[PDB]
RNA sequence: GGUGAAAUUCUUGGAUUUAUUGAAGACUAACUACUGCGAAAGCAUUUGCCAAGGACGUUUUCAUUAAUCAAGAACGAAAGUUAGGGGAUCGAAGAUGAUCAGAUACCGUCGUAGUCUUAACCAUAAACUAUGCCGACUAGGGAUCGGGUGGUGUUUAUGACCCACUCGGCACCUUACGAGAAAUCAAAGUCUUUGGGUUCUGGGGGGAGUAUGGUCGCAAGGCUGAAACUUAAAGGAAUUG
């Protein structure tokens, strides 16, 4: 009935972007980003930019003929900050607002059995 | 400037008949053309789905299953088992402090000529009329229950060929087998498998595969 | 009455000042 | 008695060829002249004939190990990973 | 035949064309590593002692 | 409290404590009567047992050792000796 | 001189256990030094669960959550976490409220 | 286990050492419970187990090699085989398979 | 890409992202605590082998076999040295673009030794059980680890938990009658109402842990270790601006 896709929303610091693709994962559909909107290099992860990218991505999905999505939220992971970026909530909210069915939400931020020590040295980023 | 939305073609995956309702989505793959088109060359696209809406259930966001496409026919391509897993919601909901954590892992050779790895996760709890805060174990009971769990989880396999092993797994019979197998230590406890994965699929097995068609 | 917490860090952690006519000019 | 203090086997070369060189040569010459043991002899009997060619004089055969040692770390690692991959292919 | 071996295998005296009877990695202590396979148009990717 | 009859302190106070800390240290072990279920012999045995005790003739089993007290495991005979 | 009874951290006959890194600055520290704070709230903004329910089926199906524990350092802990009162006598507090 | 087991054997019962004596005992039929090493040659191994089949005895493949077999028997030399020709005070030859 | 702001850098030769498959070496998250073990340094994946060890139970055994130590030896984080192997990430040097004017600051990127291991070497070092070692005593309360004892015990007639006692241990709260300069301490107490036994350290600060000698190390330095001359104070706890 309702044809699925996967959103693959990846949010971090100084960027966030959506990568809609098929259920298999090897045939993308309209990878778009919030960094394409405003060329400031300081608000690349903003809610307004993420919402603009969300409108563009939902437009591509509706024009292609997709109706349902599974959202997957990603951060830098591994050793990095591990937190979801700020724009992901605005992105998925615009996706819901765009009249697209959404189901089976989960987080896929990678997590190790720890290794590969973080940068910054022992003392860290001494700002 | 190709505009490949018009170029690509729609296919419907089809889960095997060792399952409930098996129509489980559609894919936009590529153009079915001449000069070595890829529609009859993909043969390996893997899809991640939920057992719950696979069966029509409505209250299990966990125990997701993945399936690989094996062959294509009639623009309607049949899949086969590739592995299973849990969602990080339930696992990290179950995990908390002031309790312990048991893990076991077997790498078993089944009846048909497959080998696959299987996991087994468990925790602990507190009996009634309790006063204690934490309820940790003795670190020898842990080895004992790990031993009996690995024994049971290699006993079910090597015997219970993969096709029916999935059908015995999806009702979660093995968990409630362990719960009343080691009832002497704990009448009820929260056990799960949490992971299965194949390594060495030897041969396509078109015969049995088309026997389990849907 | 232990006093081992004053026994790891803050006197020598490179013993080339103890082997000082080796590498440092 | 204990004749030499530091040079050991390399006293034949004498006072010459440096010292950092004729300690490396010592390191390798103890190895190439030492005896080792084959499990299929059971005993410490193997000895070098030439570079890469060692001989178990019990069990009466030859093996093609390293130049100054009967086996190398690289050889052992490849033996282990082949034991791994053969077991993986057959299972 | 180095198409019928797994990845990461370690070999020597490998042929560069099938029939040359041994070209590469036949010096003392030298080998050659299997990086990847390519069953279609059959080939294999391989790493030599010079990197 | 802190002043009592140290000539003979109370029973509940002298029983609950460890054996060495008593005014006069004494044992908490004993012997007992035990009957082989197979044979007839009602022999004696230590309470805090050790390596496997069995009957003299119909040697099958009497009591299995543990960290503290042993266990006859079926209700045969355990009173005194 | 004498600031704290448990001077650095919770080390009673252990010598040396293991280090970890700070999340903010990634300073290598011991494990139980400053604070290891929990993070379980949700994956949910200003709620919008009405939006999710109308844009879902079997509405929202999970109430899914994030789960982590994060090890701060005092160079970053008091700077980010603000508790607003560190007296002498209230150095022995244990209840967050 | 096997080591204290055949230690009890050399204490109480009767054994014999080496390929020649073992073969003589197997031929006489006064033998049972042949233990062989691991590093023994395959030819000797094969003919030994063939004679063992002909005589209806029990073969045990010592997971260790030669020196450790000698030490387990208690002797200060390499020994490839043993034949337990009597275990009058033992539970070895019946319990081991 | 990365930041508070940047650039240095990569990329339509298809970067970034996405799905499968593989290799490398490294590490063992969450569980992880007022938890445990070890003489210390220190020790968290599974199983197996090798030996080891504390506590508990004991109506087993030996009968002073013991406590502490010069000297002489064992072990001894990390960083370093020798030769090899390996070298995924981080990264002392070093190159790079930018900010408080510049950065040889901080910062972003890259990156050599190193970070892993094999056989040796170095062995003093901000390594407090918040306090050398062994023995008796002196307040209360609770939690908890390993045993040991019993129960109307509770739970499918010990199976799994609770209650009470007890030995040993890591810790916590109160109060100190005692002590202390105070912080504070159940030991830092049982000390001028001064003595249970044993080992090592210091007599103002600097000069000085430097000279000189010995000895050790792969190394005009480890370990041991002065003086000339000096100022009148340095130093510890606690109060107040
Ligand atoms: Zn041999
Ligand atoms: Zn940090």
């Amino acid at each position: 009935s309702q044809v699925f896709g996967v959103a693959r929303i990846y949010a971090s610091f100084n960027d966030t972007f959506v990568h809609v693709t098929d259920l298999s994962g090897k045939e993308t559909i309209a990878r778009v980003t919030g960094g394409m909107k405003v060329k400031a290099d300081r608000d690349e992860s903003s809610p307004y930019a993420a919402m603009l990218a969300a409108q563009d991505v939902a437009a591509k999905c509706k024009e292609v003929g997709i109706t349902a999505v599974h959202v997957k939220i990603r951060a830098t992971g591994g050793t990095r900050t591990k937190t979801p970026g700020p724009g992901g909530q605005a992105a998925l909210r615009a996706l819901a607002r765009s009249g697209l069915r959404i189901g089976r939400i989960e987080d896929v931020t990678p997590v190790p059995s720890d290794s590969t020590r973080k940068k910054g040295g022992r003392r860290g980023r001494r700002l | 400037v190709v505009d490949p939305f018009t170029r690509k073609e729609w296919f419907d995956i089809k889960a095997p008949s060792t399952f409930e309702n098996r129509n489980v989505g559609k894919t936009l793959v590529n153009k079915s053309t001449g000069l070595k088109s890829a529609s009859d060359a993909l043969k390996g696209r893997v899809v991640e789905v939920c057992l719950a809406d696979l069966q029509g259930s409505e209250d299990h966001s966990f125990r997701k299953i993945k399936l690989r496409v094996d062959e294509v026919q009639g623009k309607n391509l049949l899949t086969n088992f590739h592995g299973m897993d849990f969602t990080t919601d339930k696992l990290r909901s179950m995990v908390r402090k002031w309790q312990t954590l048991i893990e076991a892992n077997v790498t078993v050779k089944t009846s048909d000529d497959y080998v696959l790895r299987i996991f087994a996760i468990a925790f602990t709890r507190k009996q009634a009329n309790q006063v204690k805060r934490h309820s940790y174990a003795q670190s020898s009971h842990i080895r004992a229950i790990r031993k009996v769990i690995s024994e049971i989880l290699t006993k079910e396999v090597q015997g219970s060929t993969l096709a029916q092993l999935t059908s015995k797994l999806i009702p979660e019979v093995i968990n409630k087998e362990i719960e009343n197998a080691t009832k002497d230590i704990f009448p009820l406890q929260n056990i799960h498998v949490r992971k299965v994965k194949l390594l060495k699929q030897p041969k396509f097995d078109v015969g049995a595969l088309m026997a389990l068609h849907g | 009455m232990r006093a081992k917490w004053r026994k790891k860090r803050t006197r020598r952690l490179k013993r080339k000042r103890r082997k000082v006519r080796a590498r440092s000019k | 008695a204990k004749r030499t203090k530091k040079v050991g086997i390399t006293g034949k070369y004498g006072v010459r060829y440096g010292s950092s060189l004729r300690r490396q040569v010592k390191k390798l010459e103890i190895q190439q002249h030492a005896r080792y043991d084959c499990s299929f002899c059971g005993k410490k009997t193997v000895k070098r004939g030439a570079a890469g060619i060692w001989t178990c004089s019990c069990c009466k055969k030859t093996v093609a190990g390293g130049a100054y040692t009967v086996s190398t770390a690289a050889a052992a690692t490849v033996r282990s990973t082949i034991r791994r991959l053969r077991e993986m292919v057959e299972a | 035949p180095l198409g019928s071996v797994p990845e990461g295998t370690i070999v020597s005296n490998v042929e560069e064309k099938p029939g040359d009877r041994g070209a590469l990695a036949r010096a003392s202590g030298n080998y050659v590593i299997i990086i990847g396979h390519n069953p279609d148009e059959n080939k294999t990717r391989v790493r030599l002692p010079s990197g | 409290v802190l002043v009592q009859d140290l000539l003979h302190p109370t029973a509940a106070s002298e029983a609950r404590k460890h054996k060495l800390k008593t005014l006069v240290q004494g044992p908490r072990s004993y012997f007992l009567d035990v009957k082989c279920p197979g044979c007839l012999n009602i022999t004696t045995v230590f309470s805090h047992a050790q390596t496997a005790v069995t009957c003299e003739s119909c040697s099958t089993i009497l009591c299995t050792p543990t960290g503290g007290k042993a266990k006859l495991s079926e209700g045969t005979s355990f009173r005194r000796k | 001189p004498k600031k704290r009874a448990s001077n650095g951290r919770n080390k009673k006959g252990r010598g040396h256990v293991k280090p970890v890194r700070c999340v903010n600055c990634s300073k290598s520290i011991p494990k139980d030094k400053a604070i290891k704070r929990m993070a379980i709230r949700n994956i949910v903004e200003a709620a919008a669960v009405r939006d999710l329910s109308e844009a879902s089926v079997y509405p929202e199906y999970a109430l899914p959550k994030t789960y982590n524990k994060l090890h701060y350092c005092v160079s970053c802990a008091i700077h980010a976490r603000i508790v607003r009162v560190r007296s002498r006598e209230d150095r022995k507090n244990r209840a967050p409220p | 286990s096997i080591n204290q087991k055949l230690a009890l054997v050399i204490k109480s019962g009767k054994y014999t050492l080496g390929y020649k004596s073992t073969v003589k005992s197997l031929r006489q039929g006064k033998s049972k419970l042949i233990i062989i090493a691991a590093n023994t040659p395959v030819l000797r191994k094969s003919e030994l187990e063939y004679y063992a089949m002909l005589s209806k005895t029990k073969v045990y493949y010592f997971q260790g090699g030669n020196n450790e077999l000698g030490t387990a028997v208690g002797k200060l030399f390499r020994v490839g085989v043993v034949s337990i020709l009597e275990a009058g005070d033992s539970d070895i030859l019946t319990t081991l398979a």
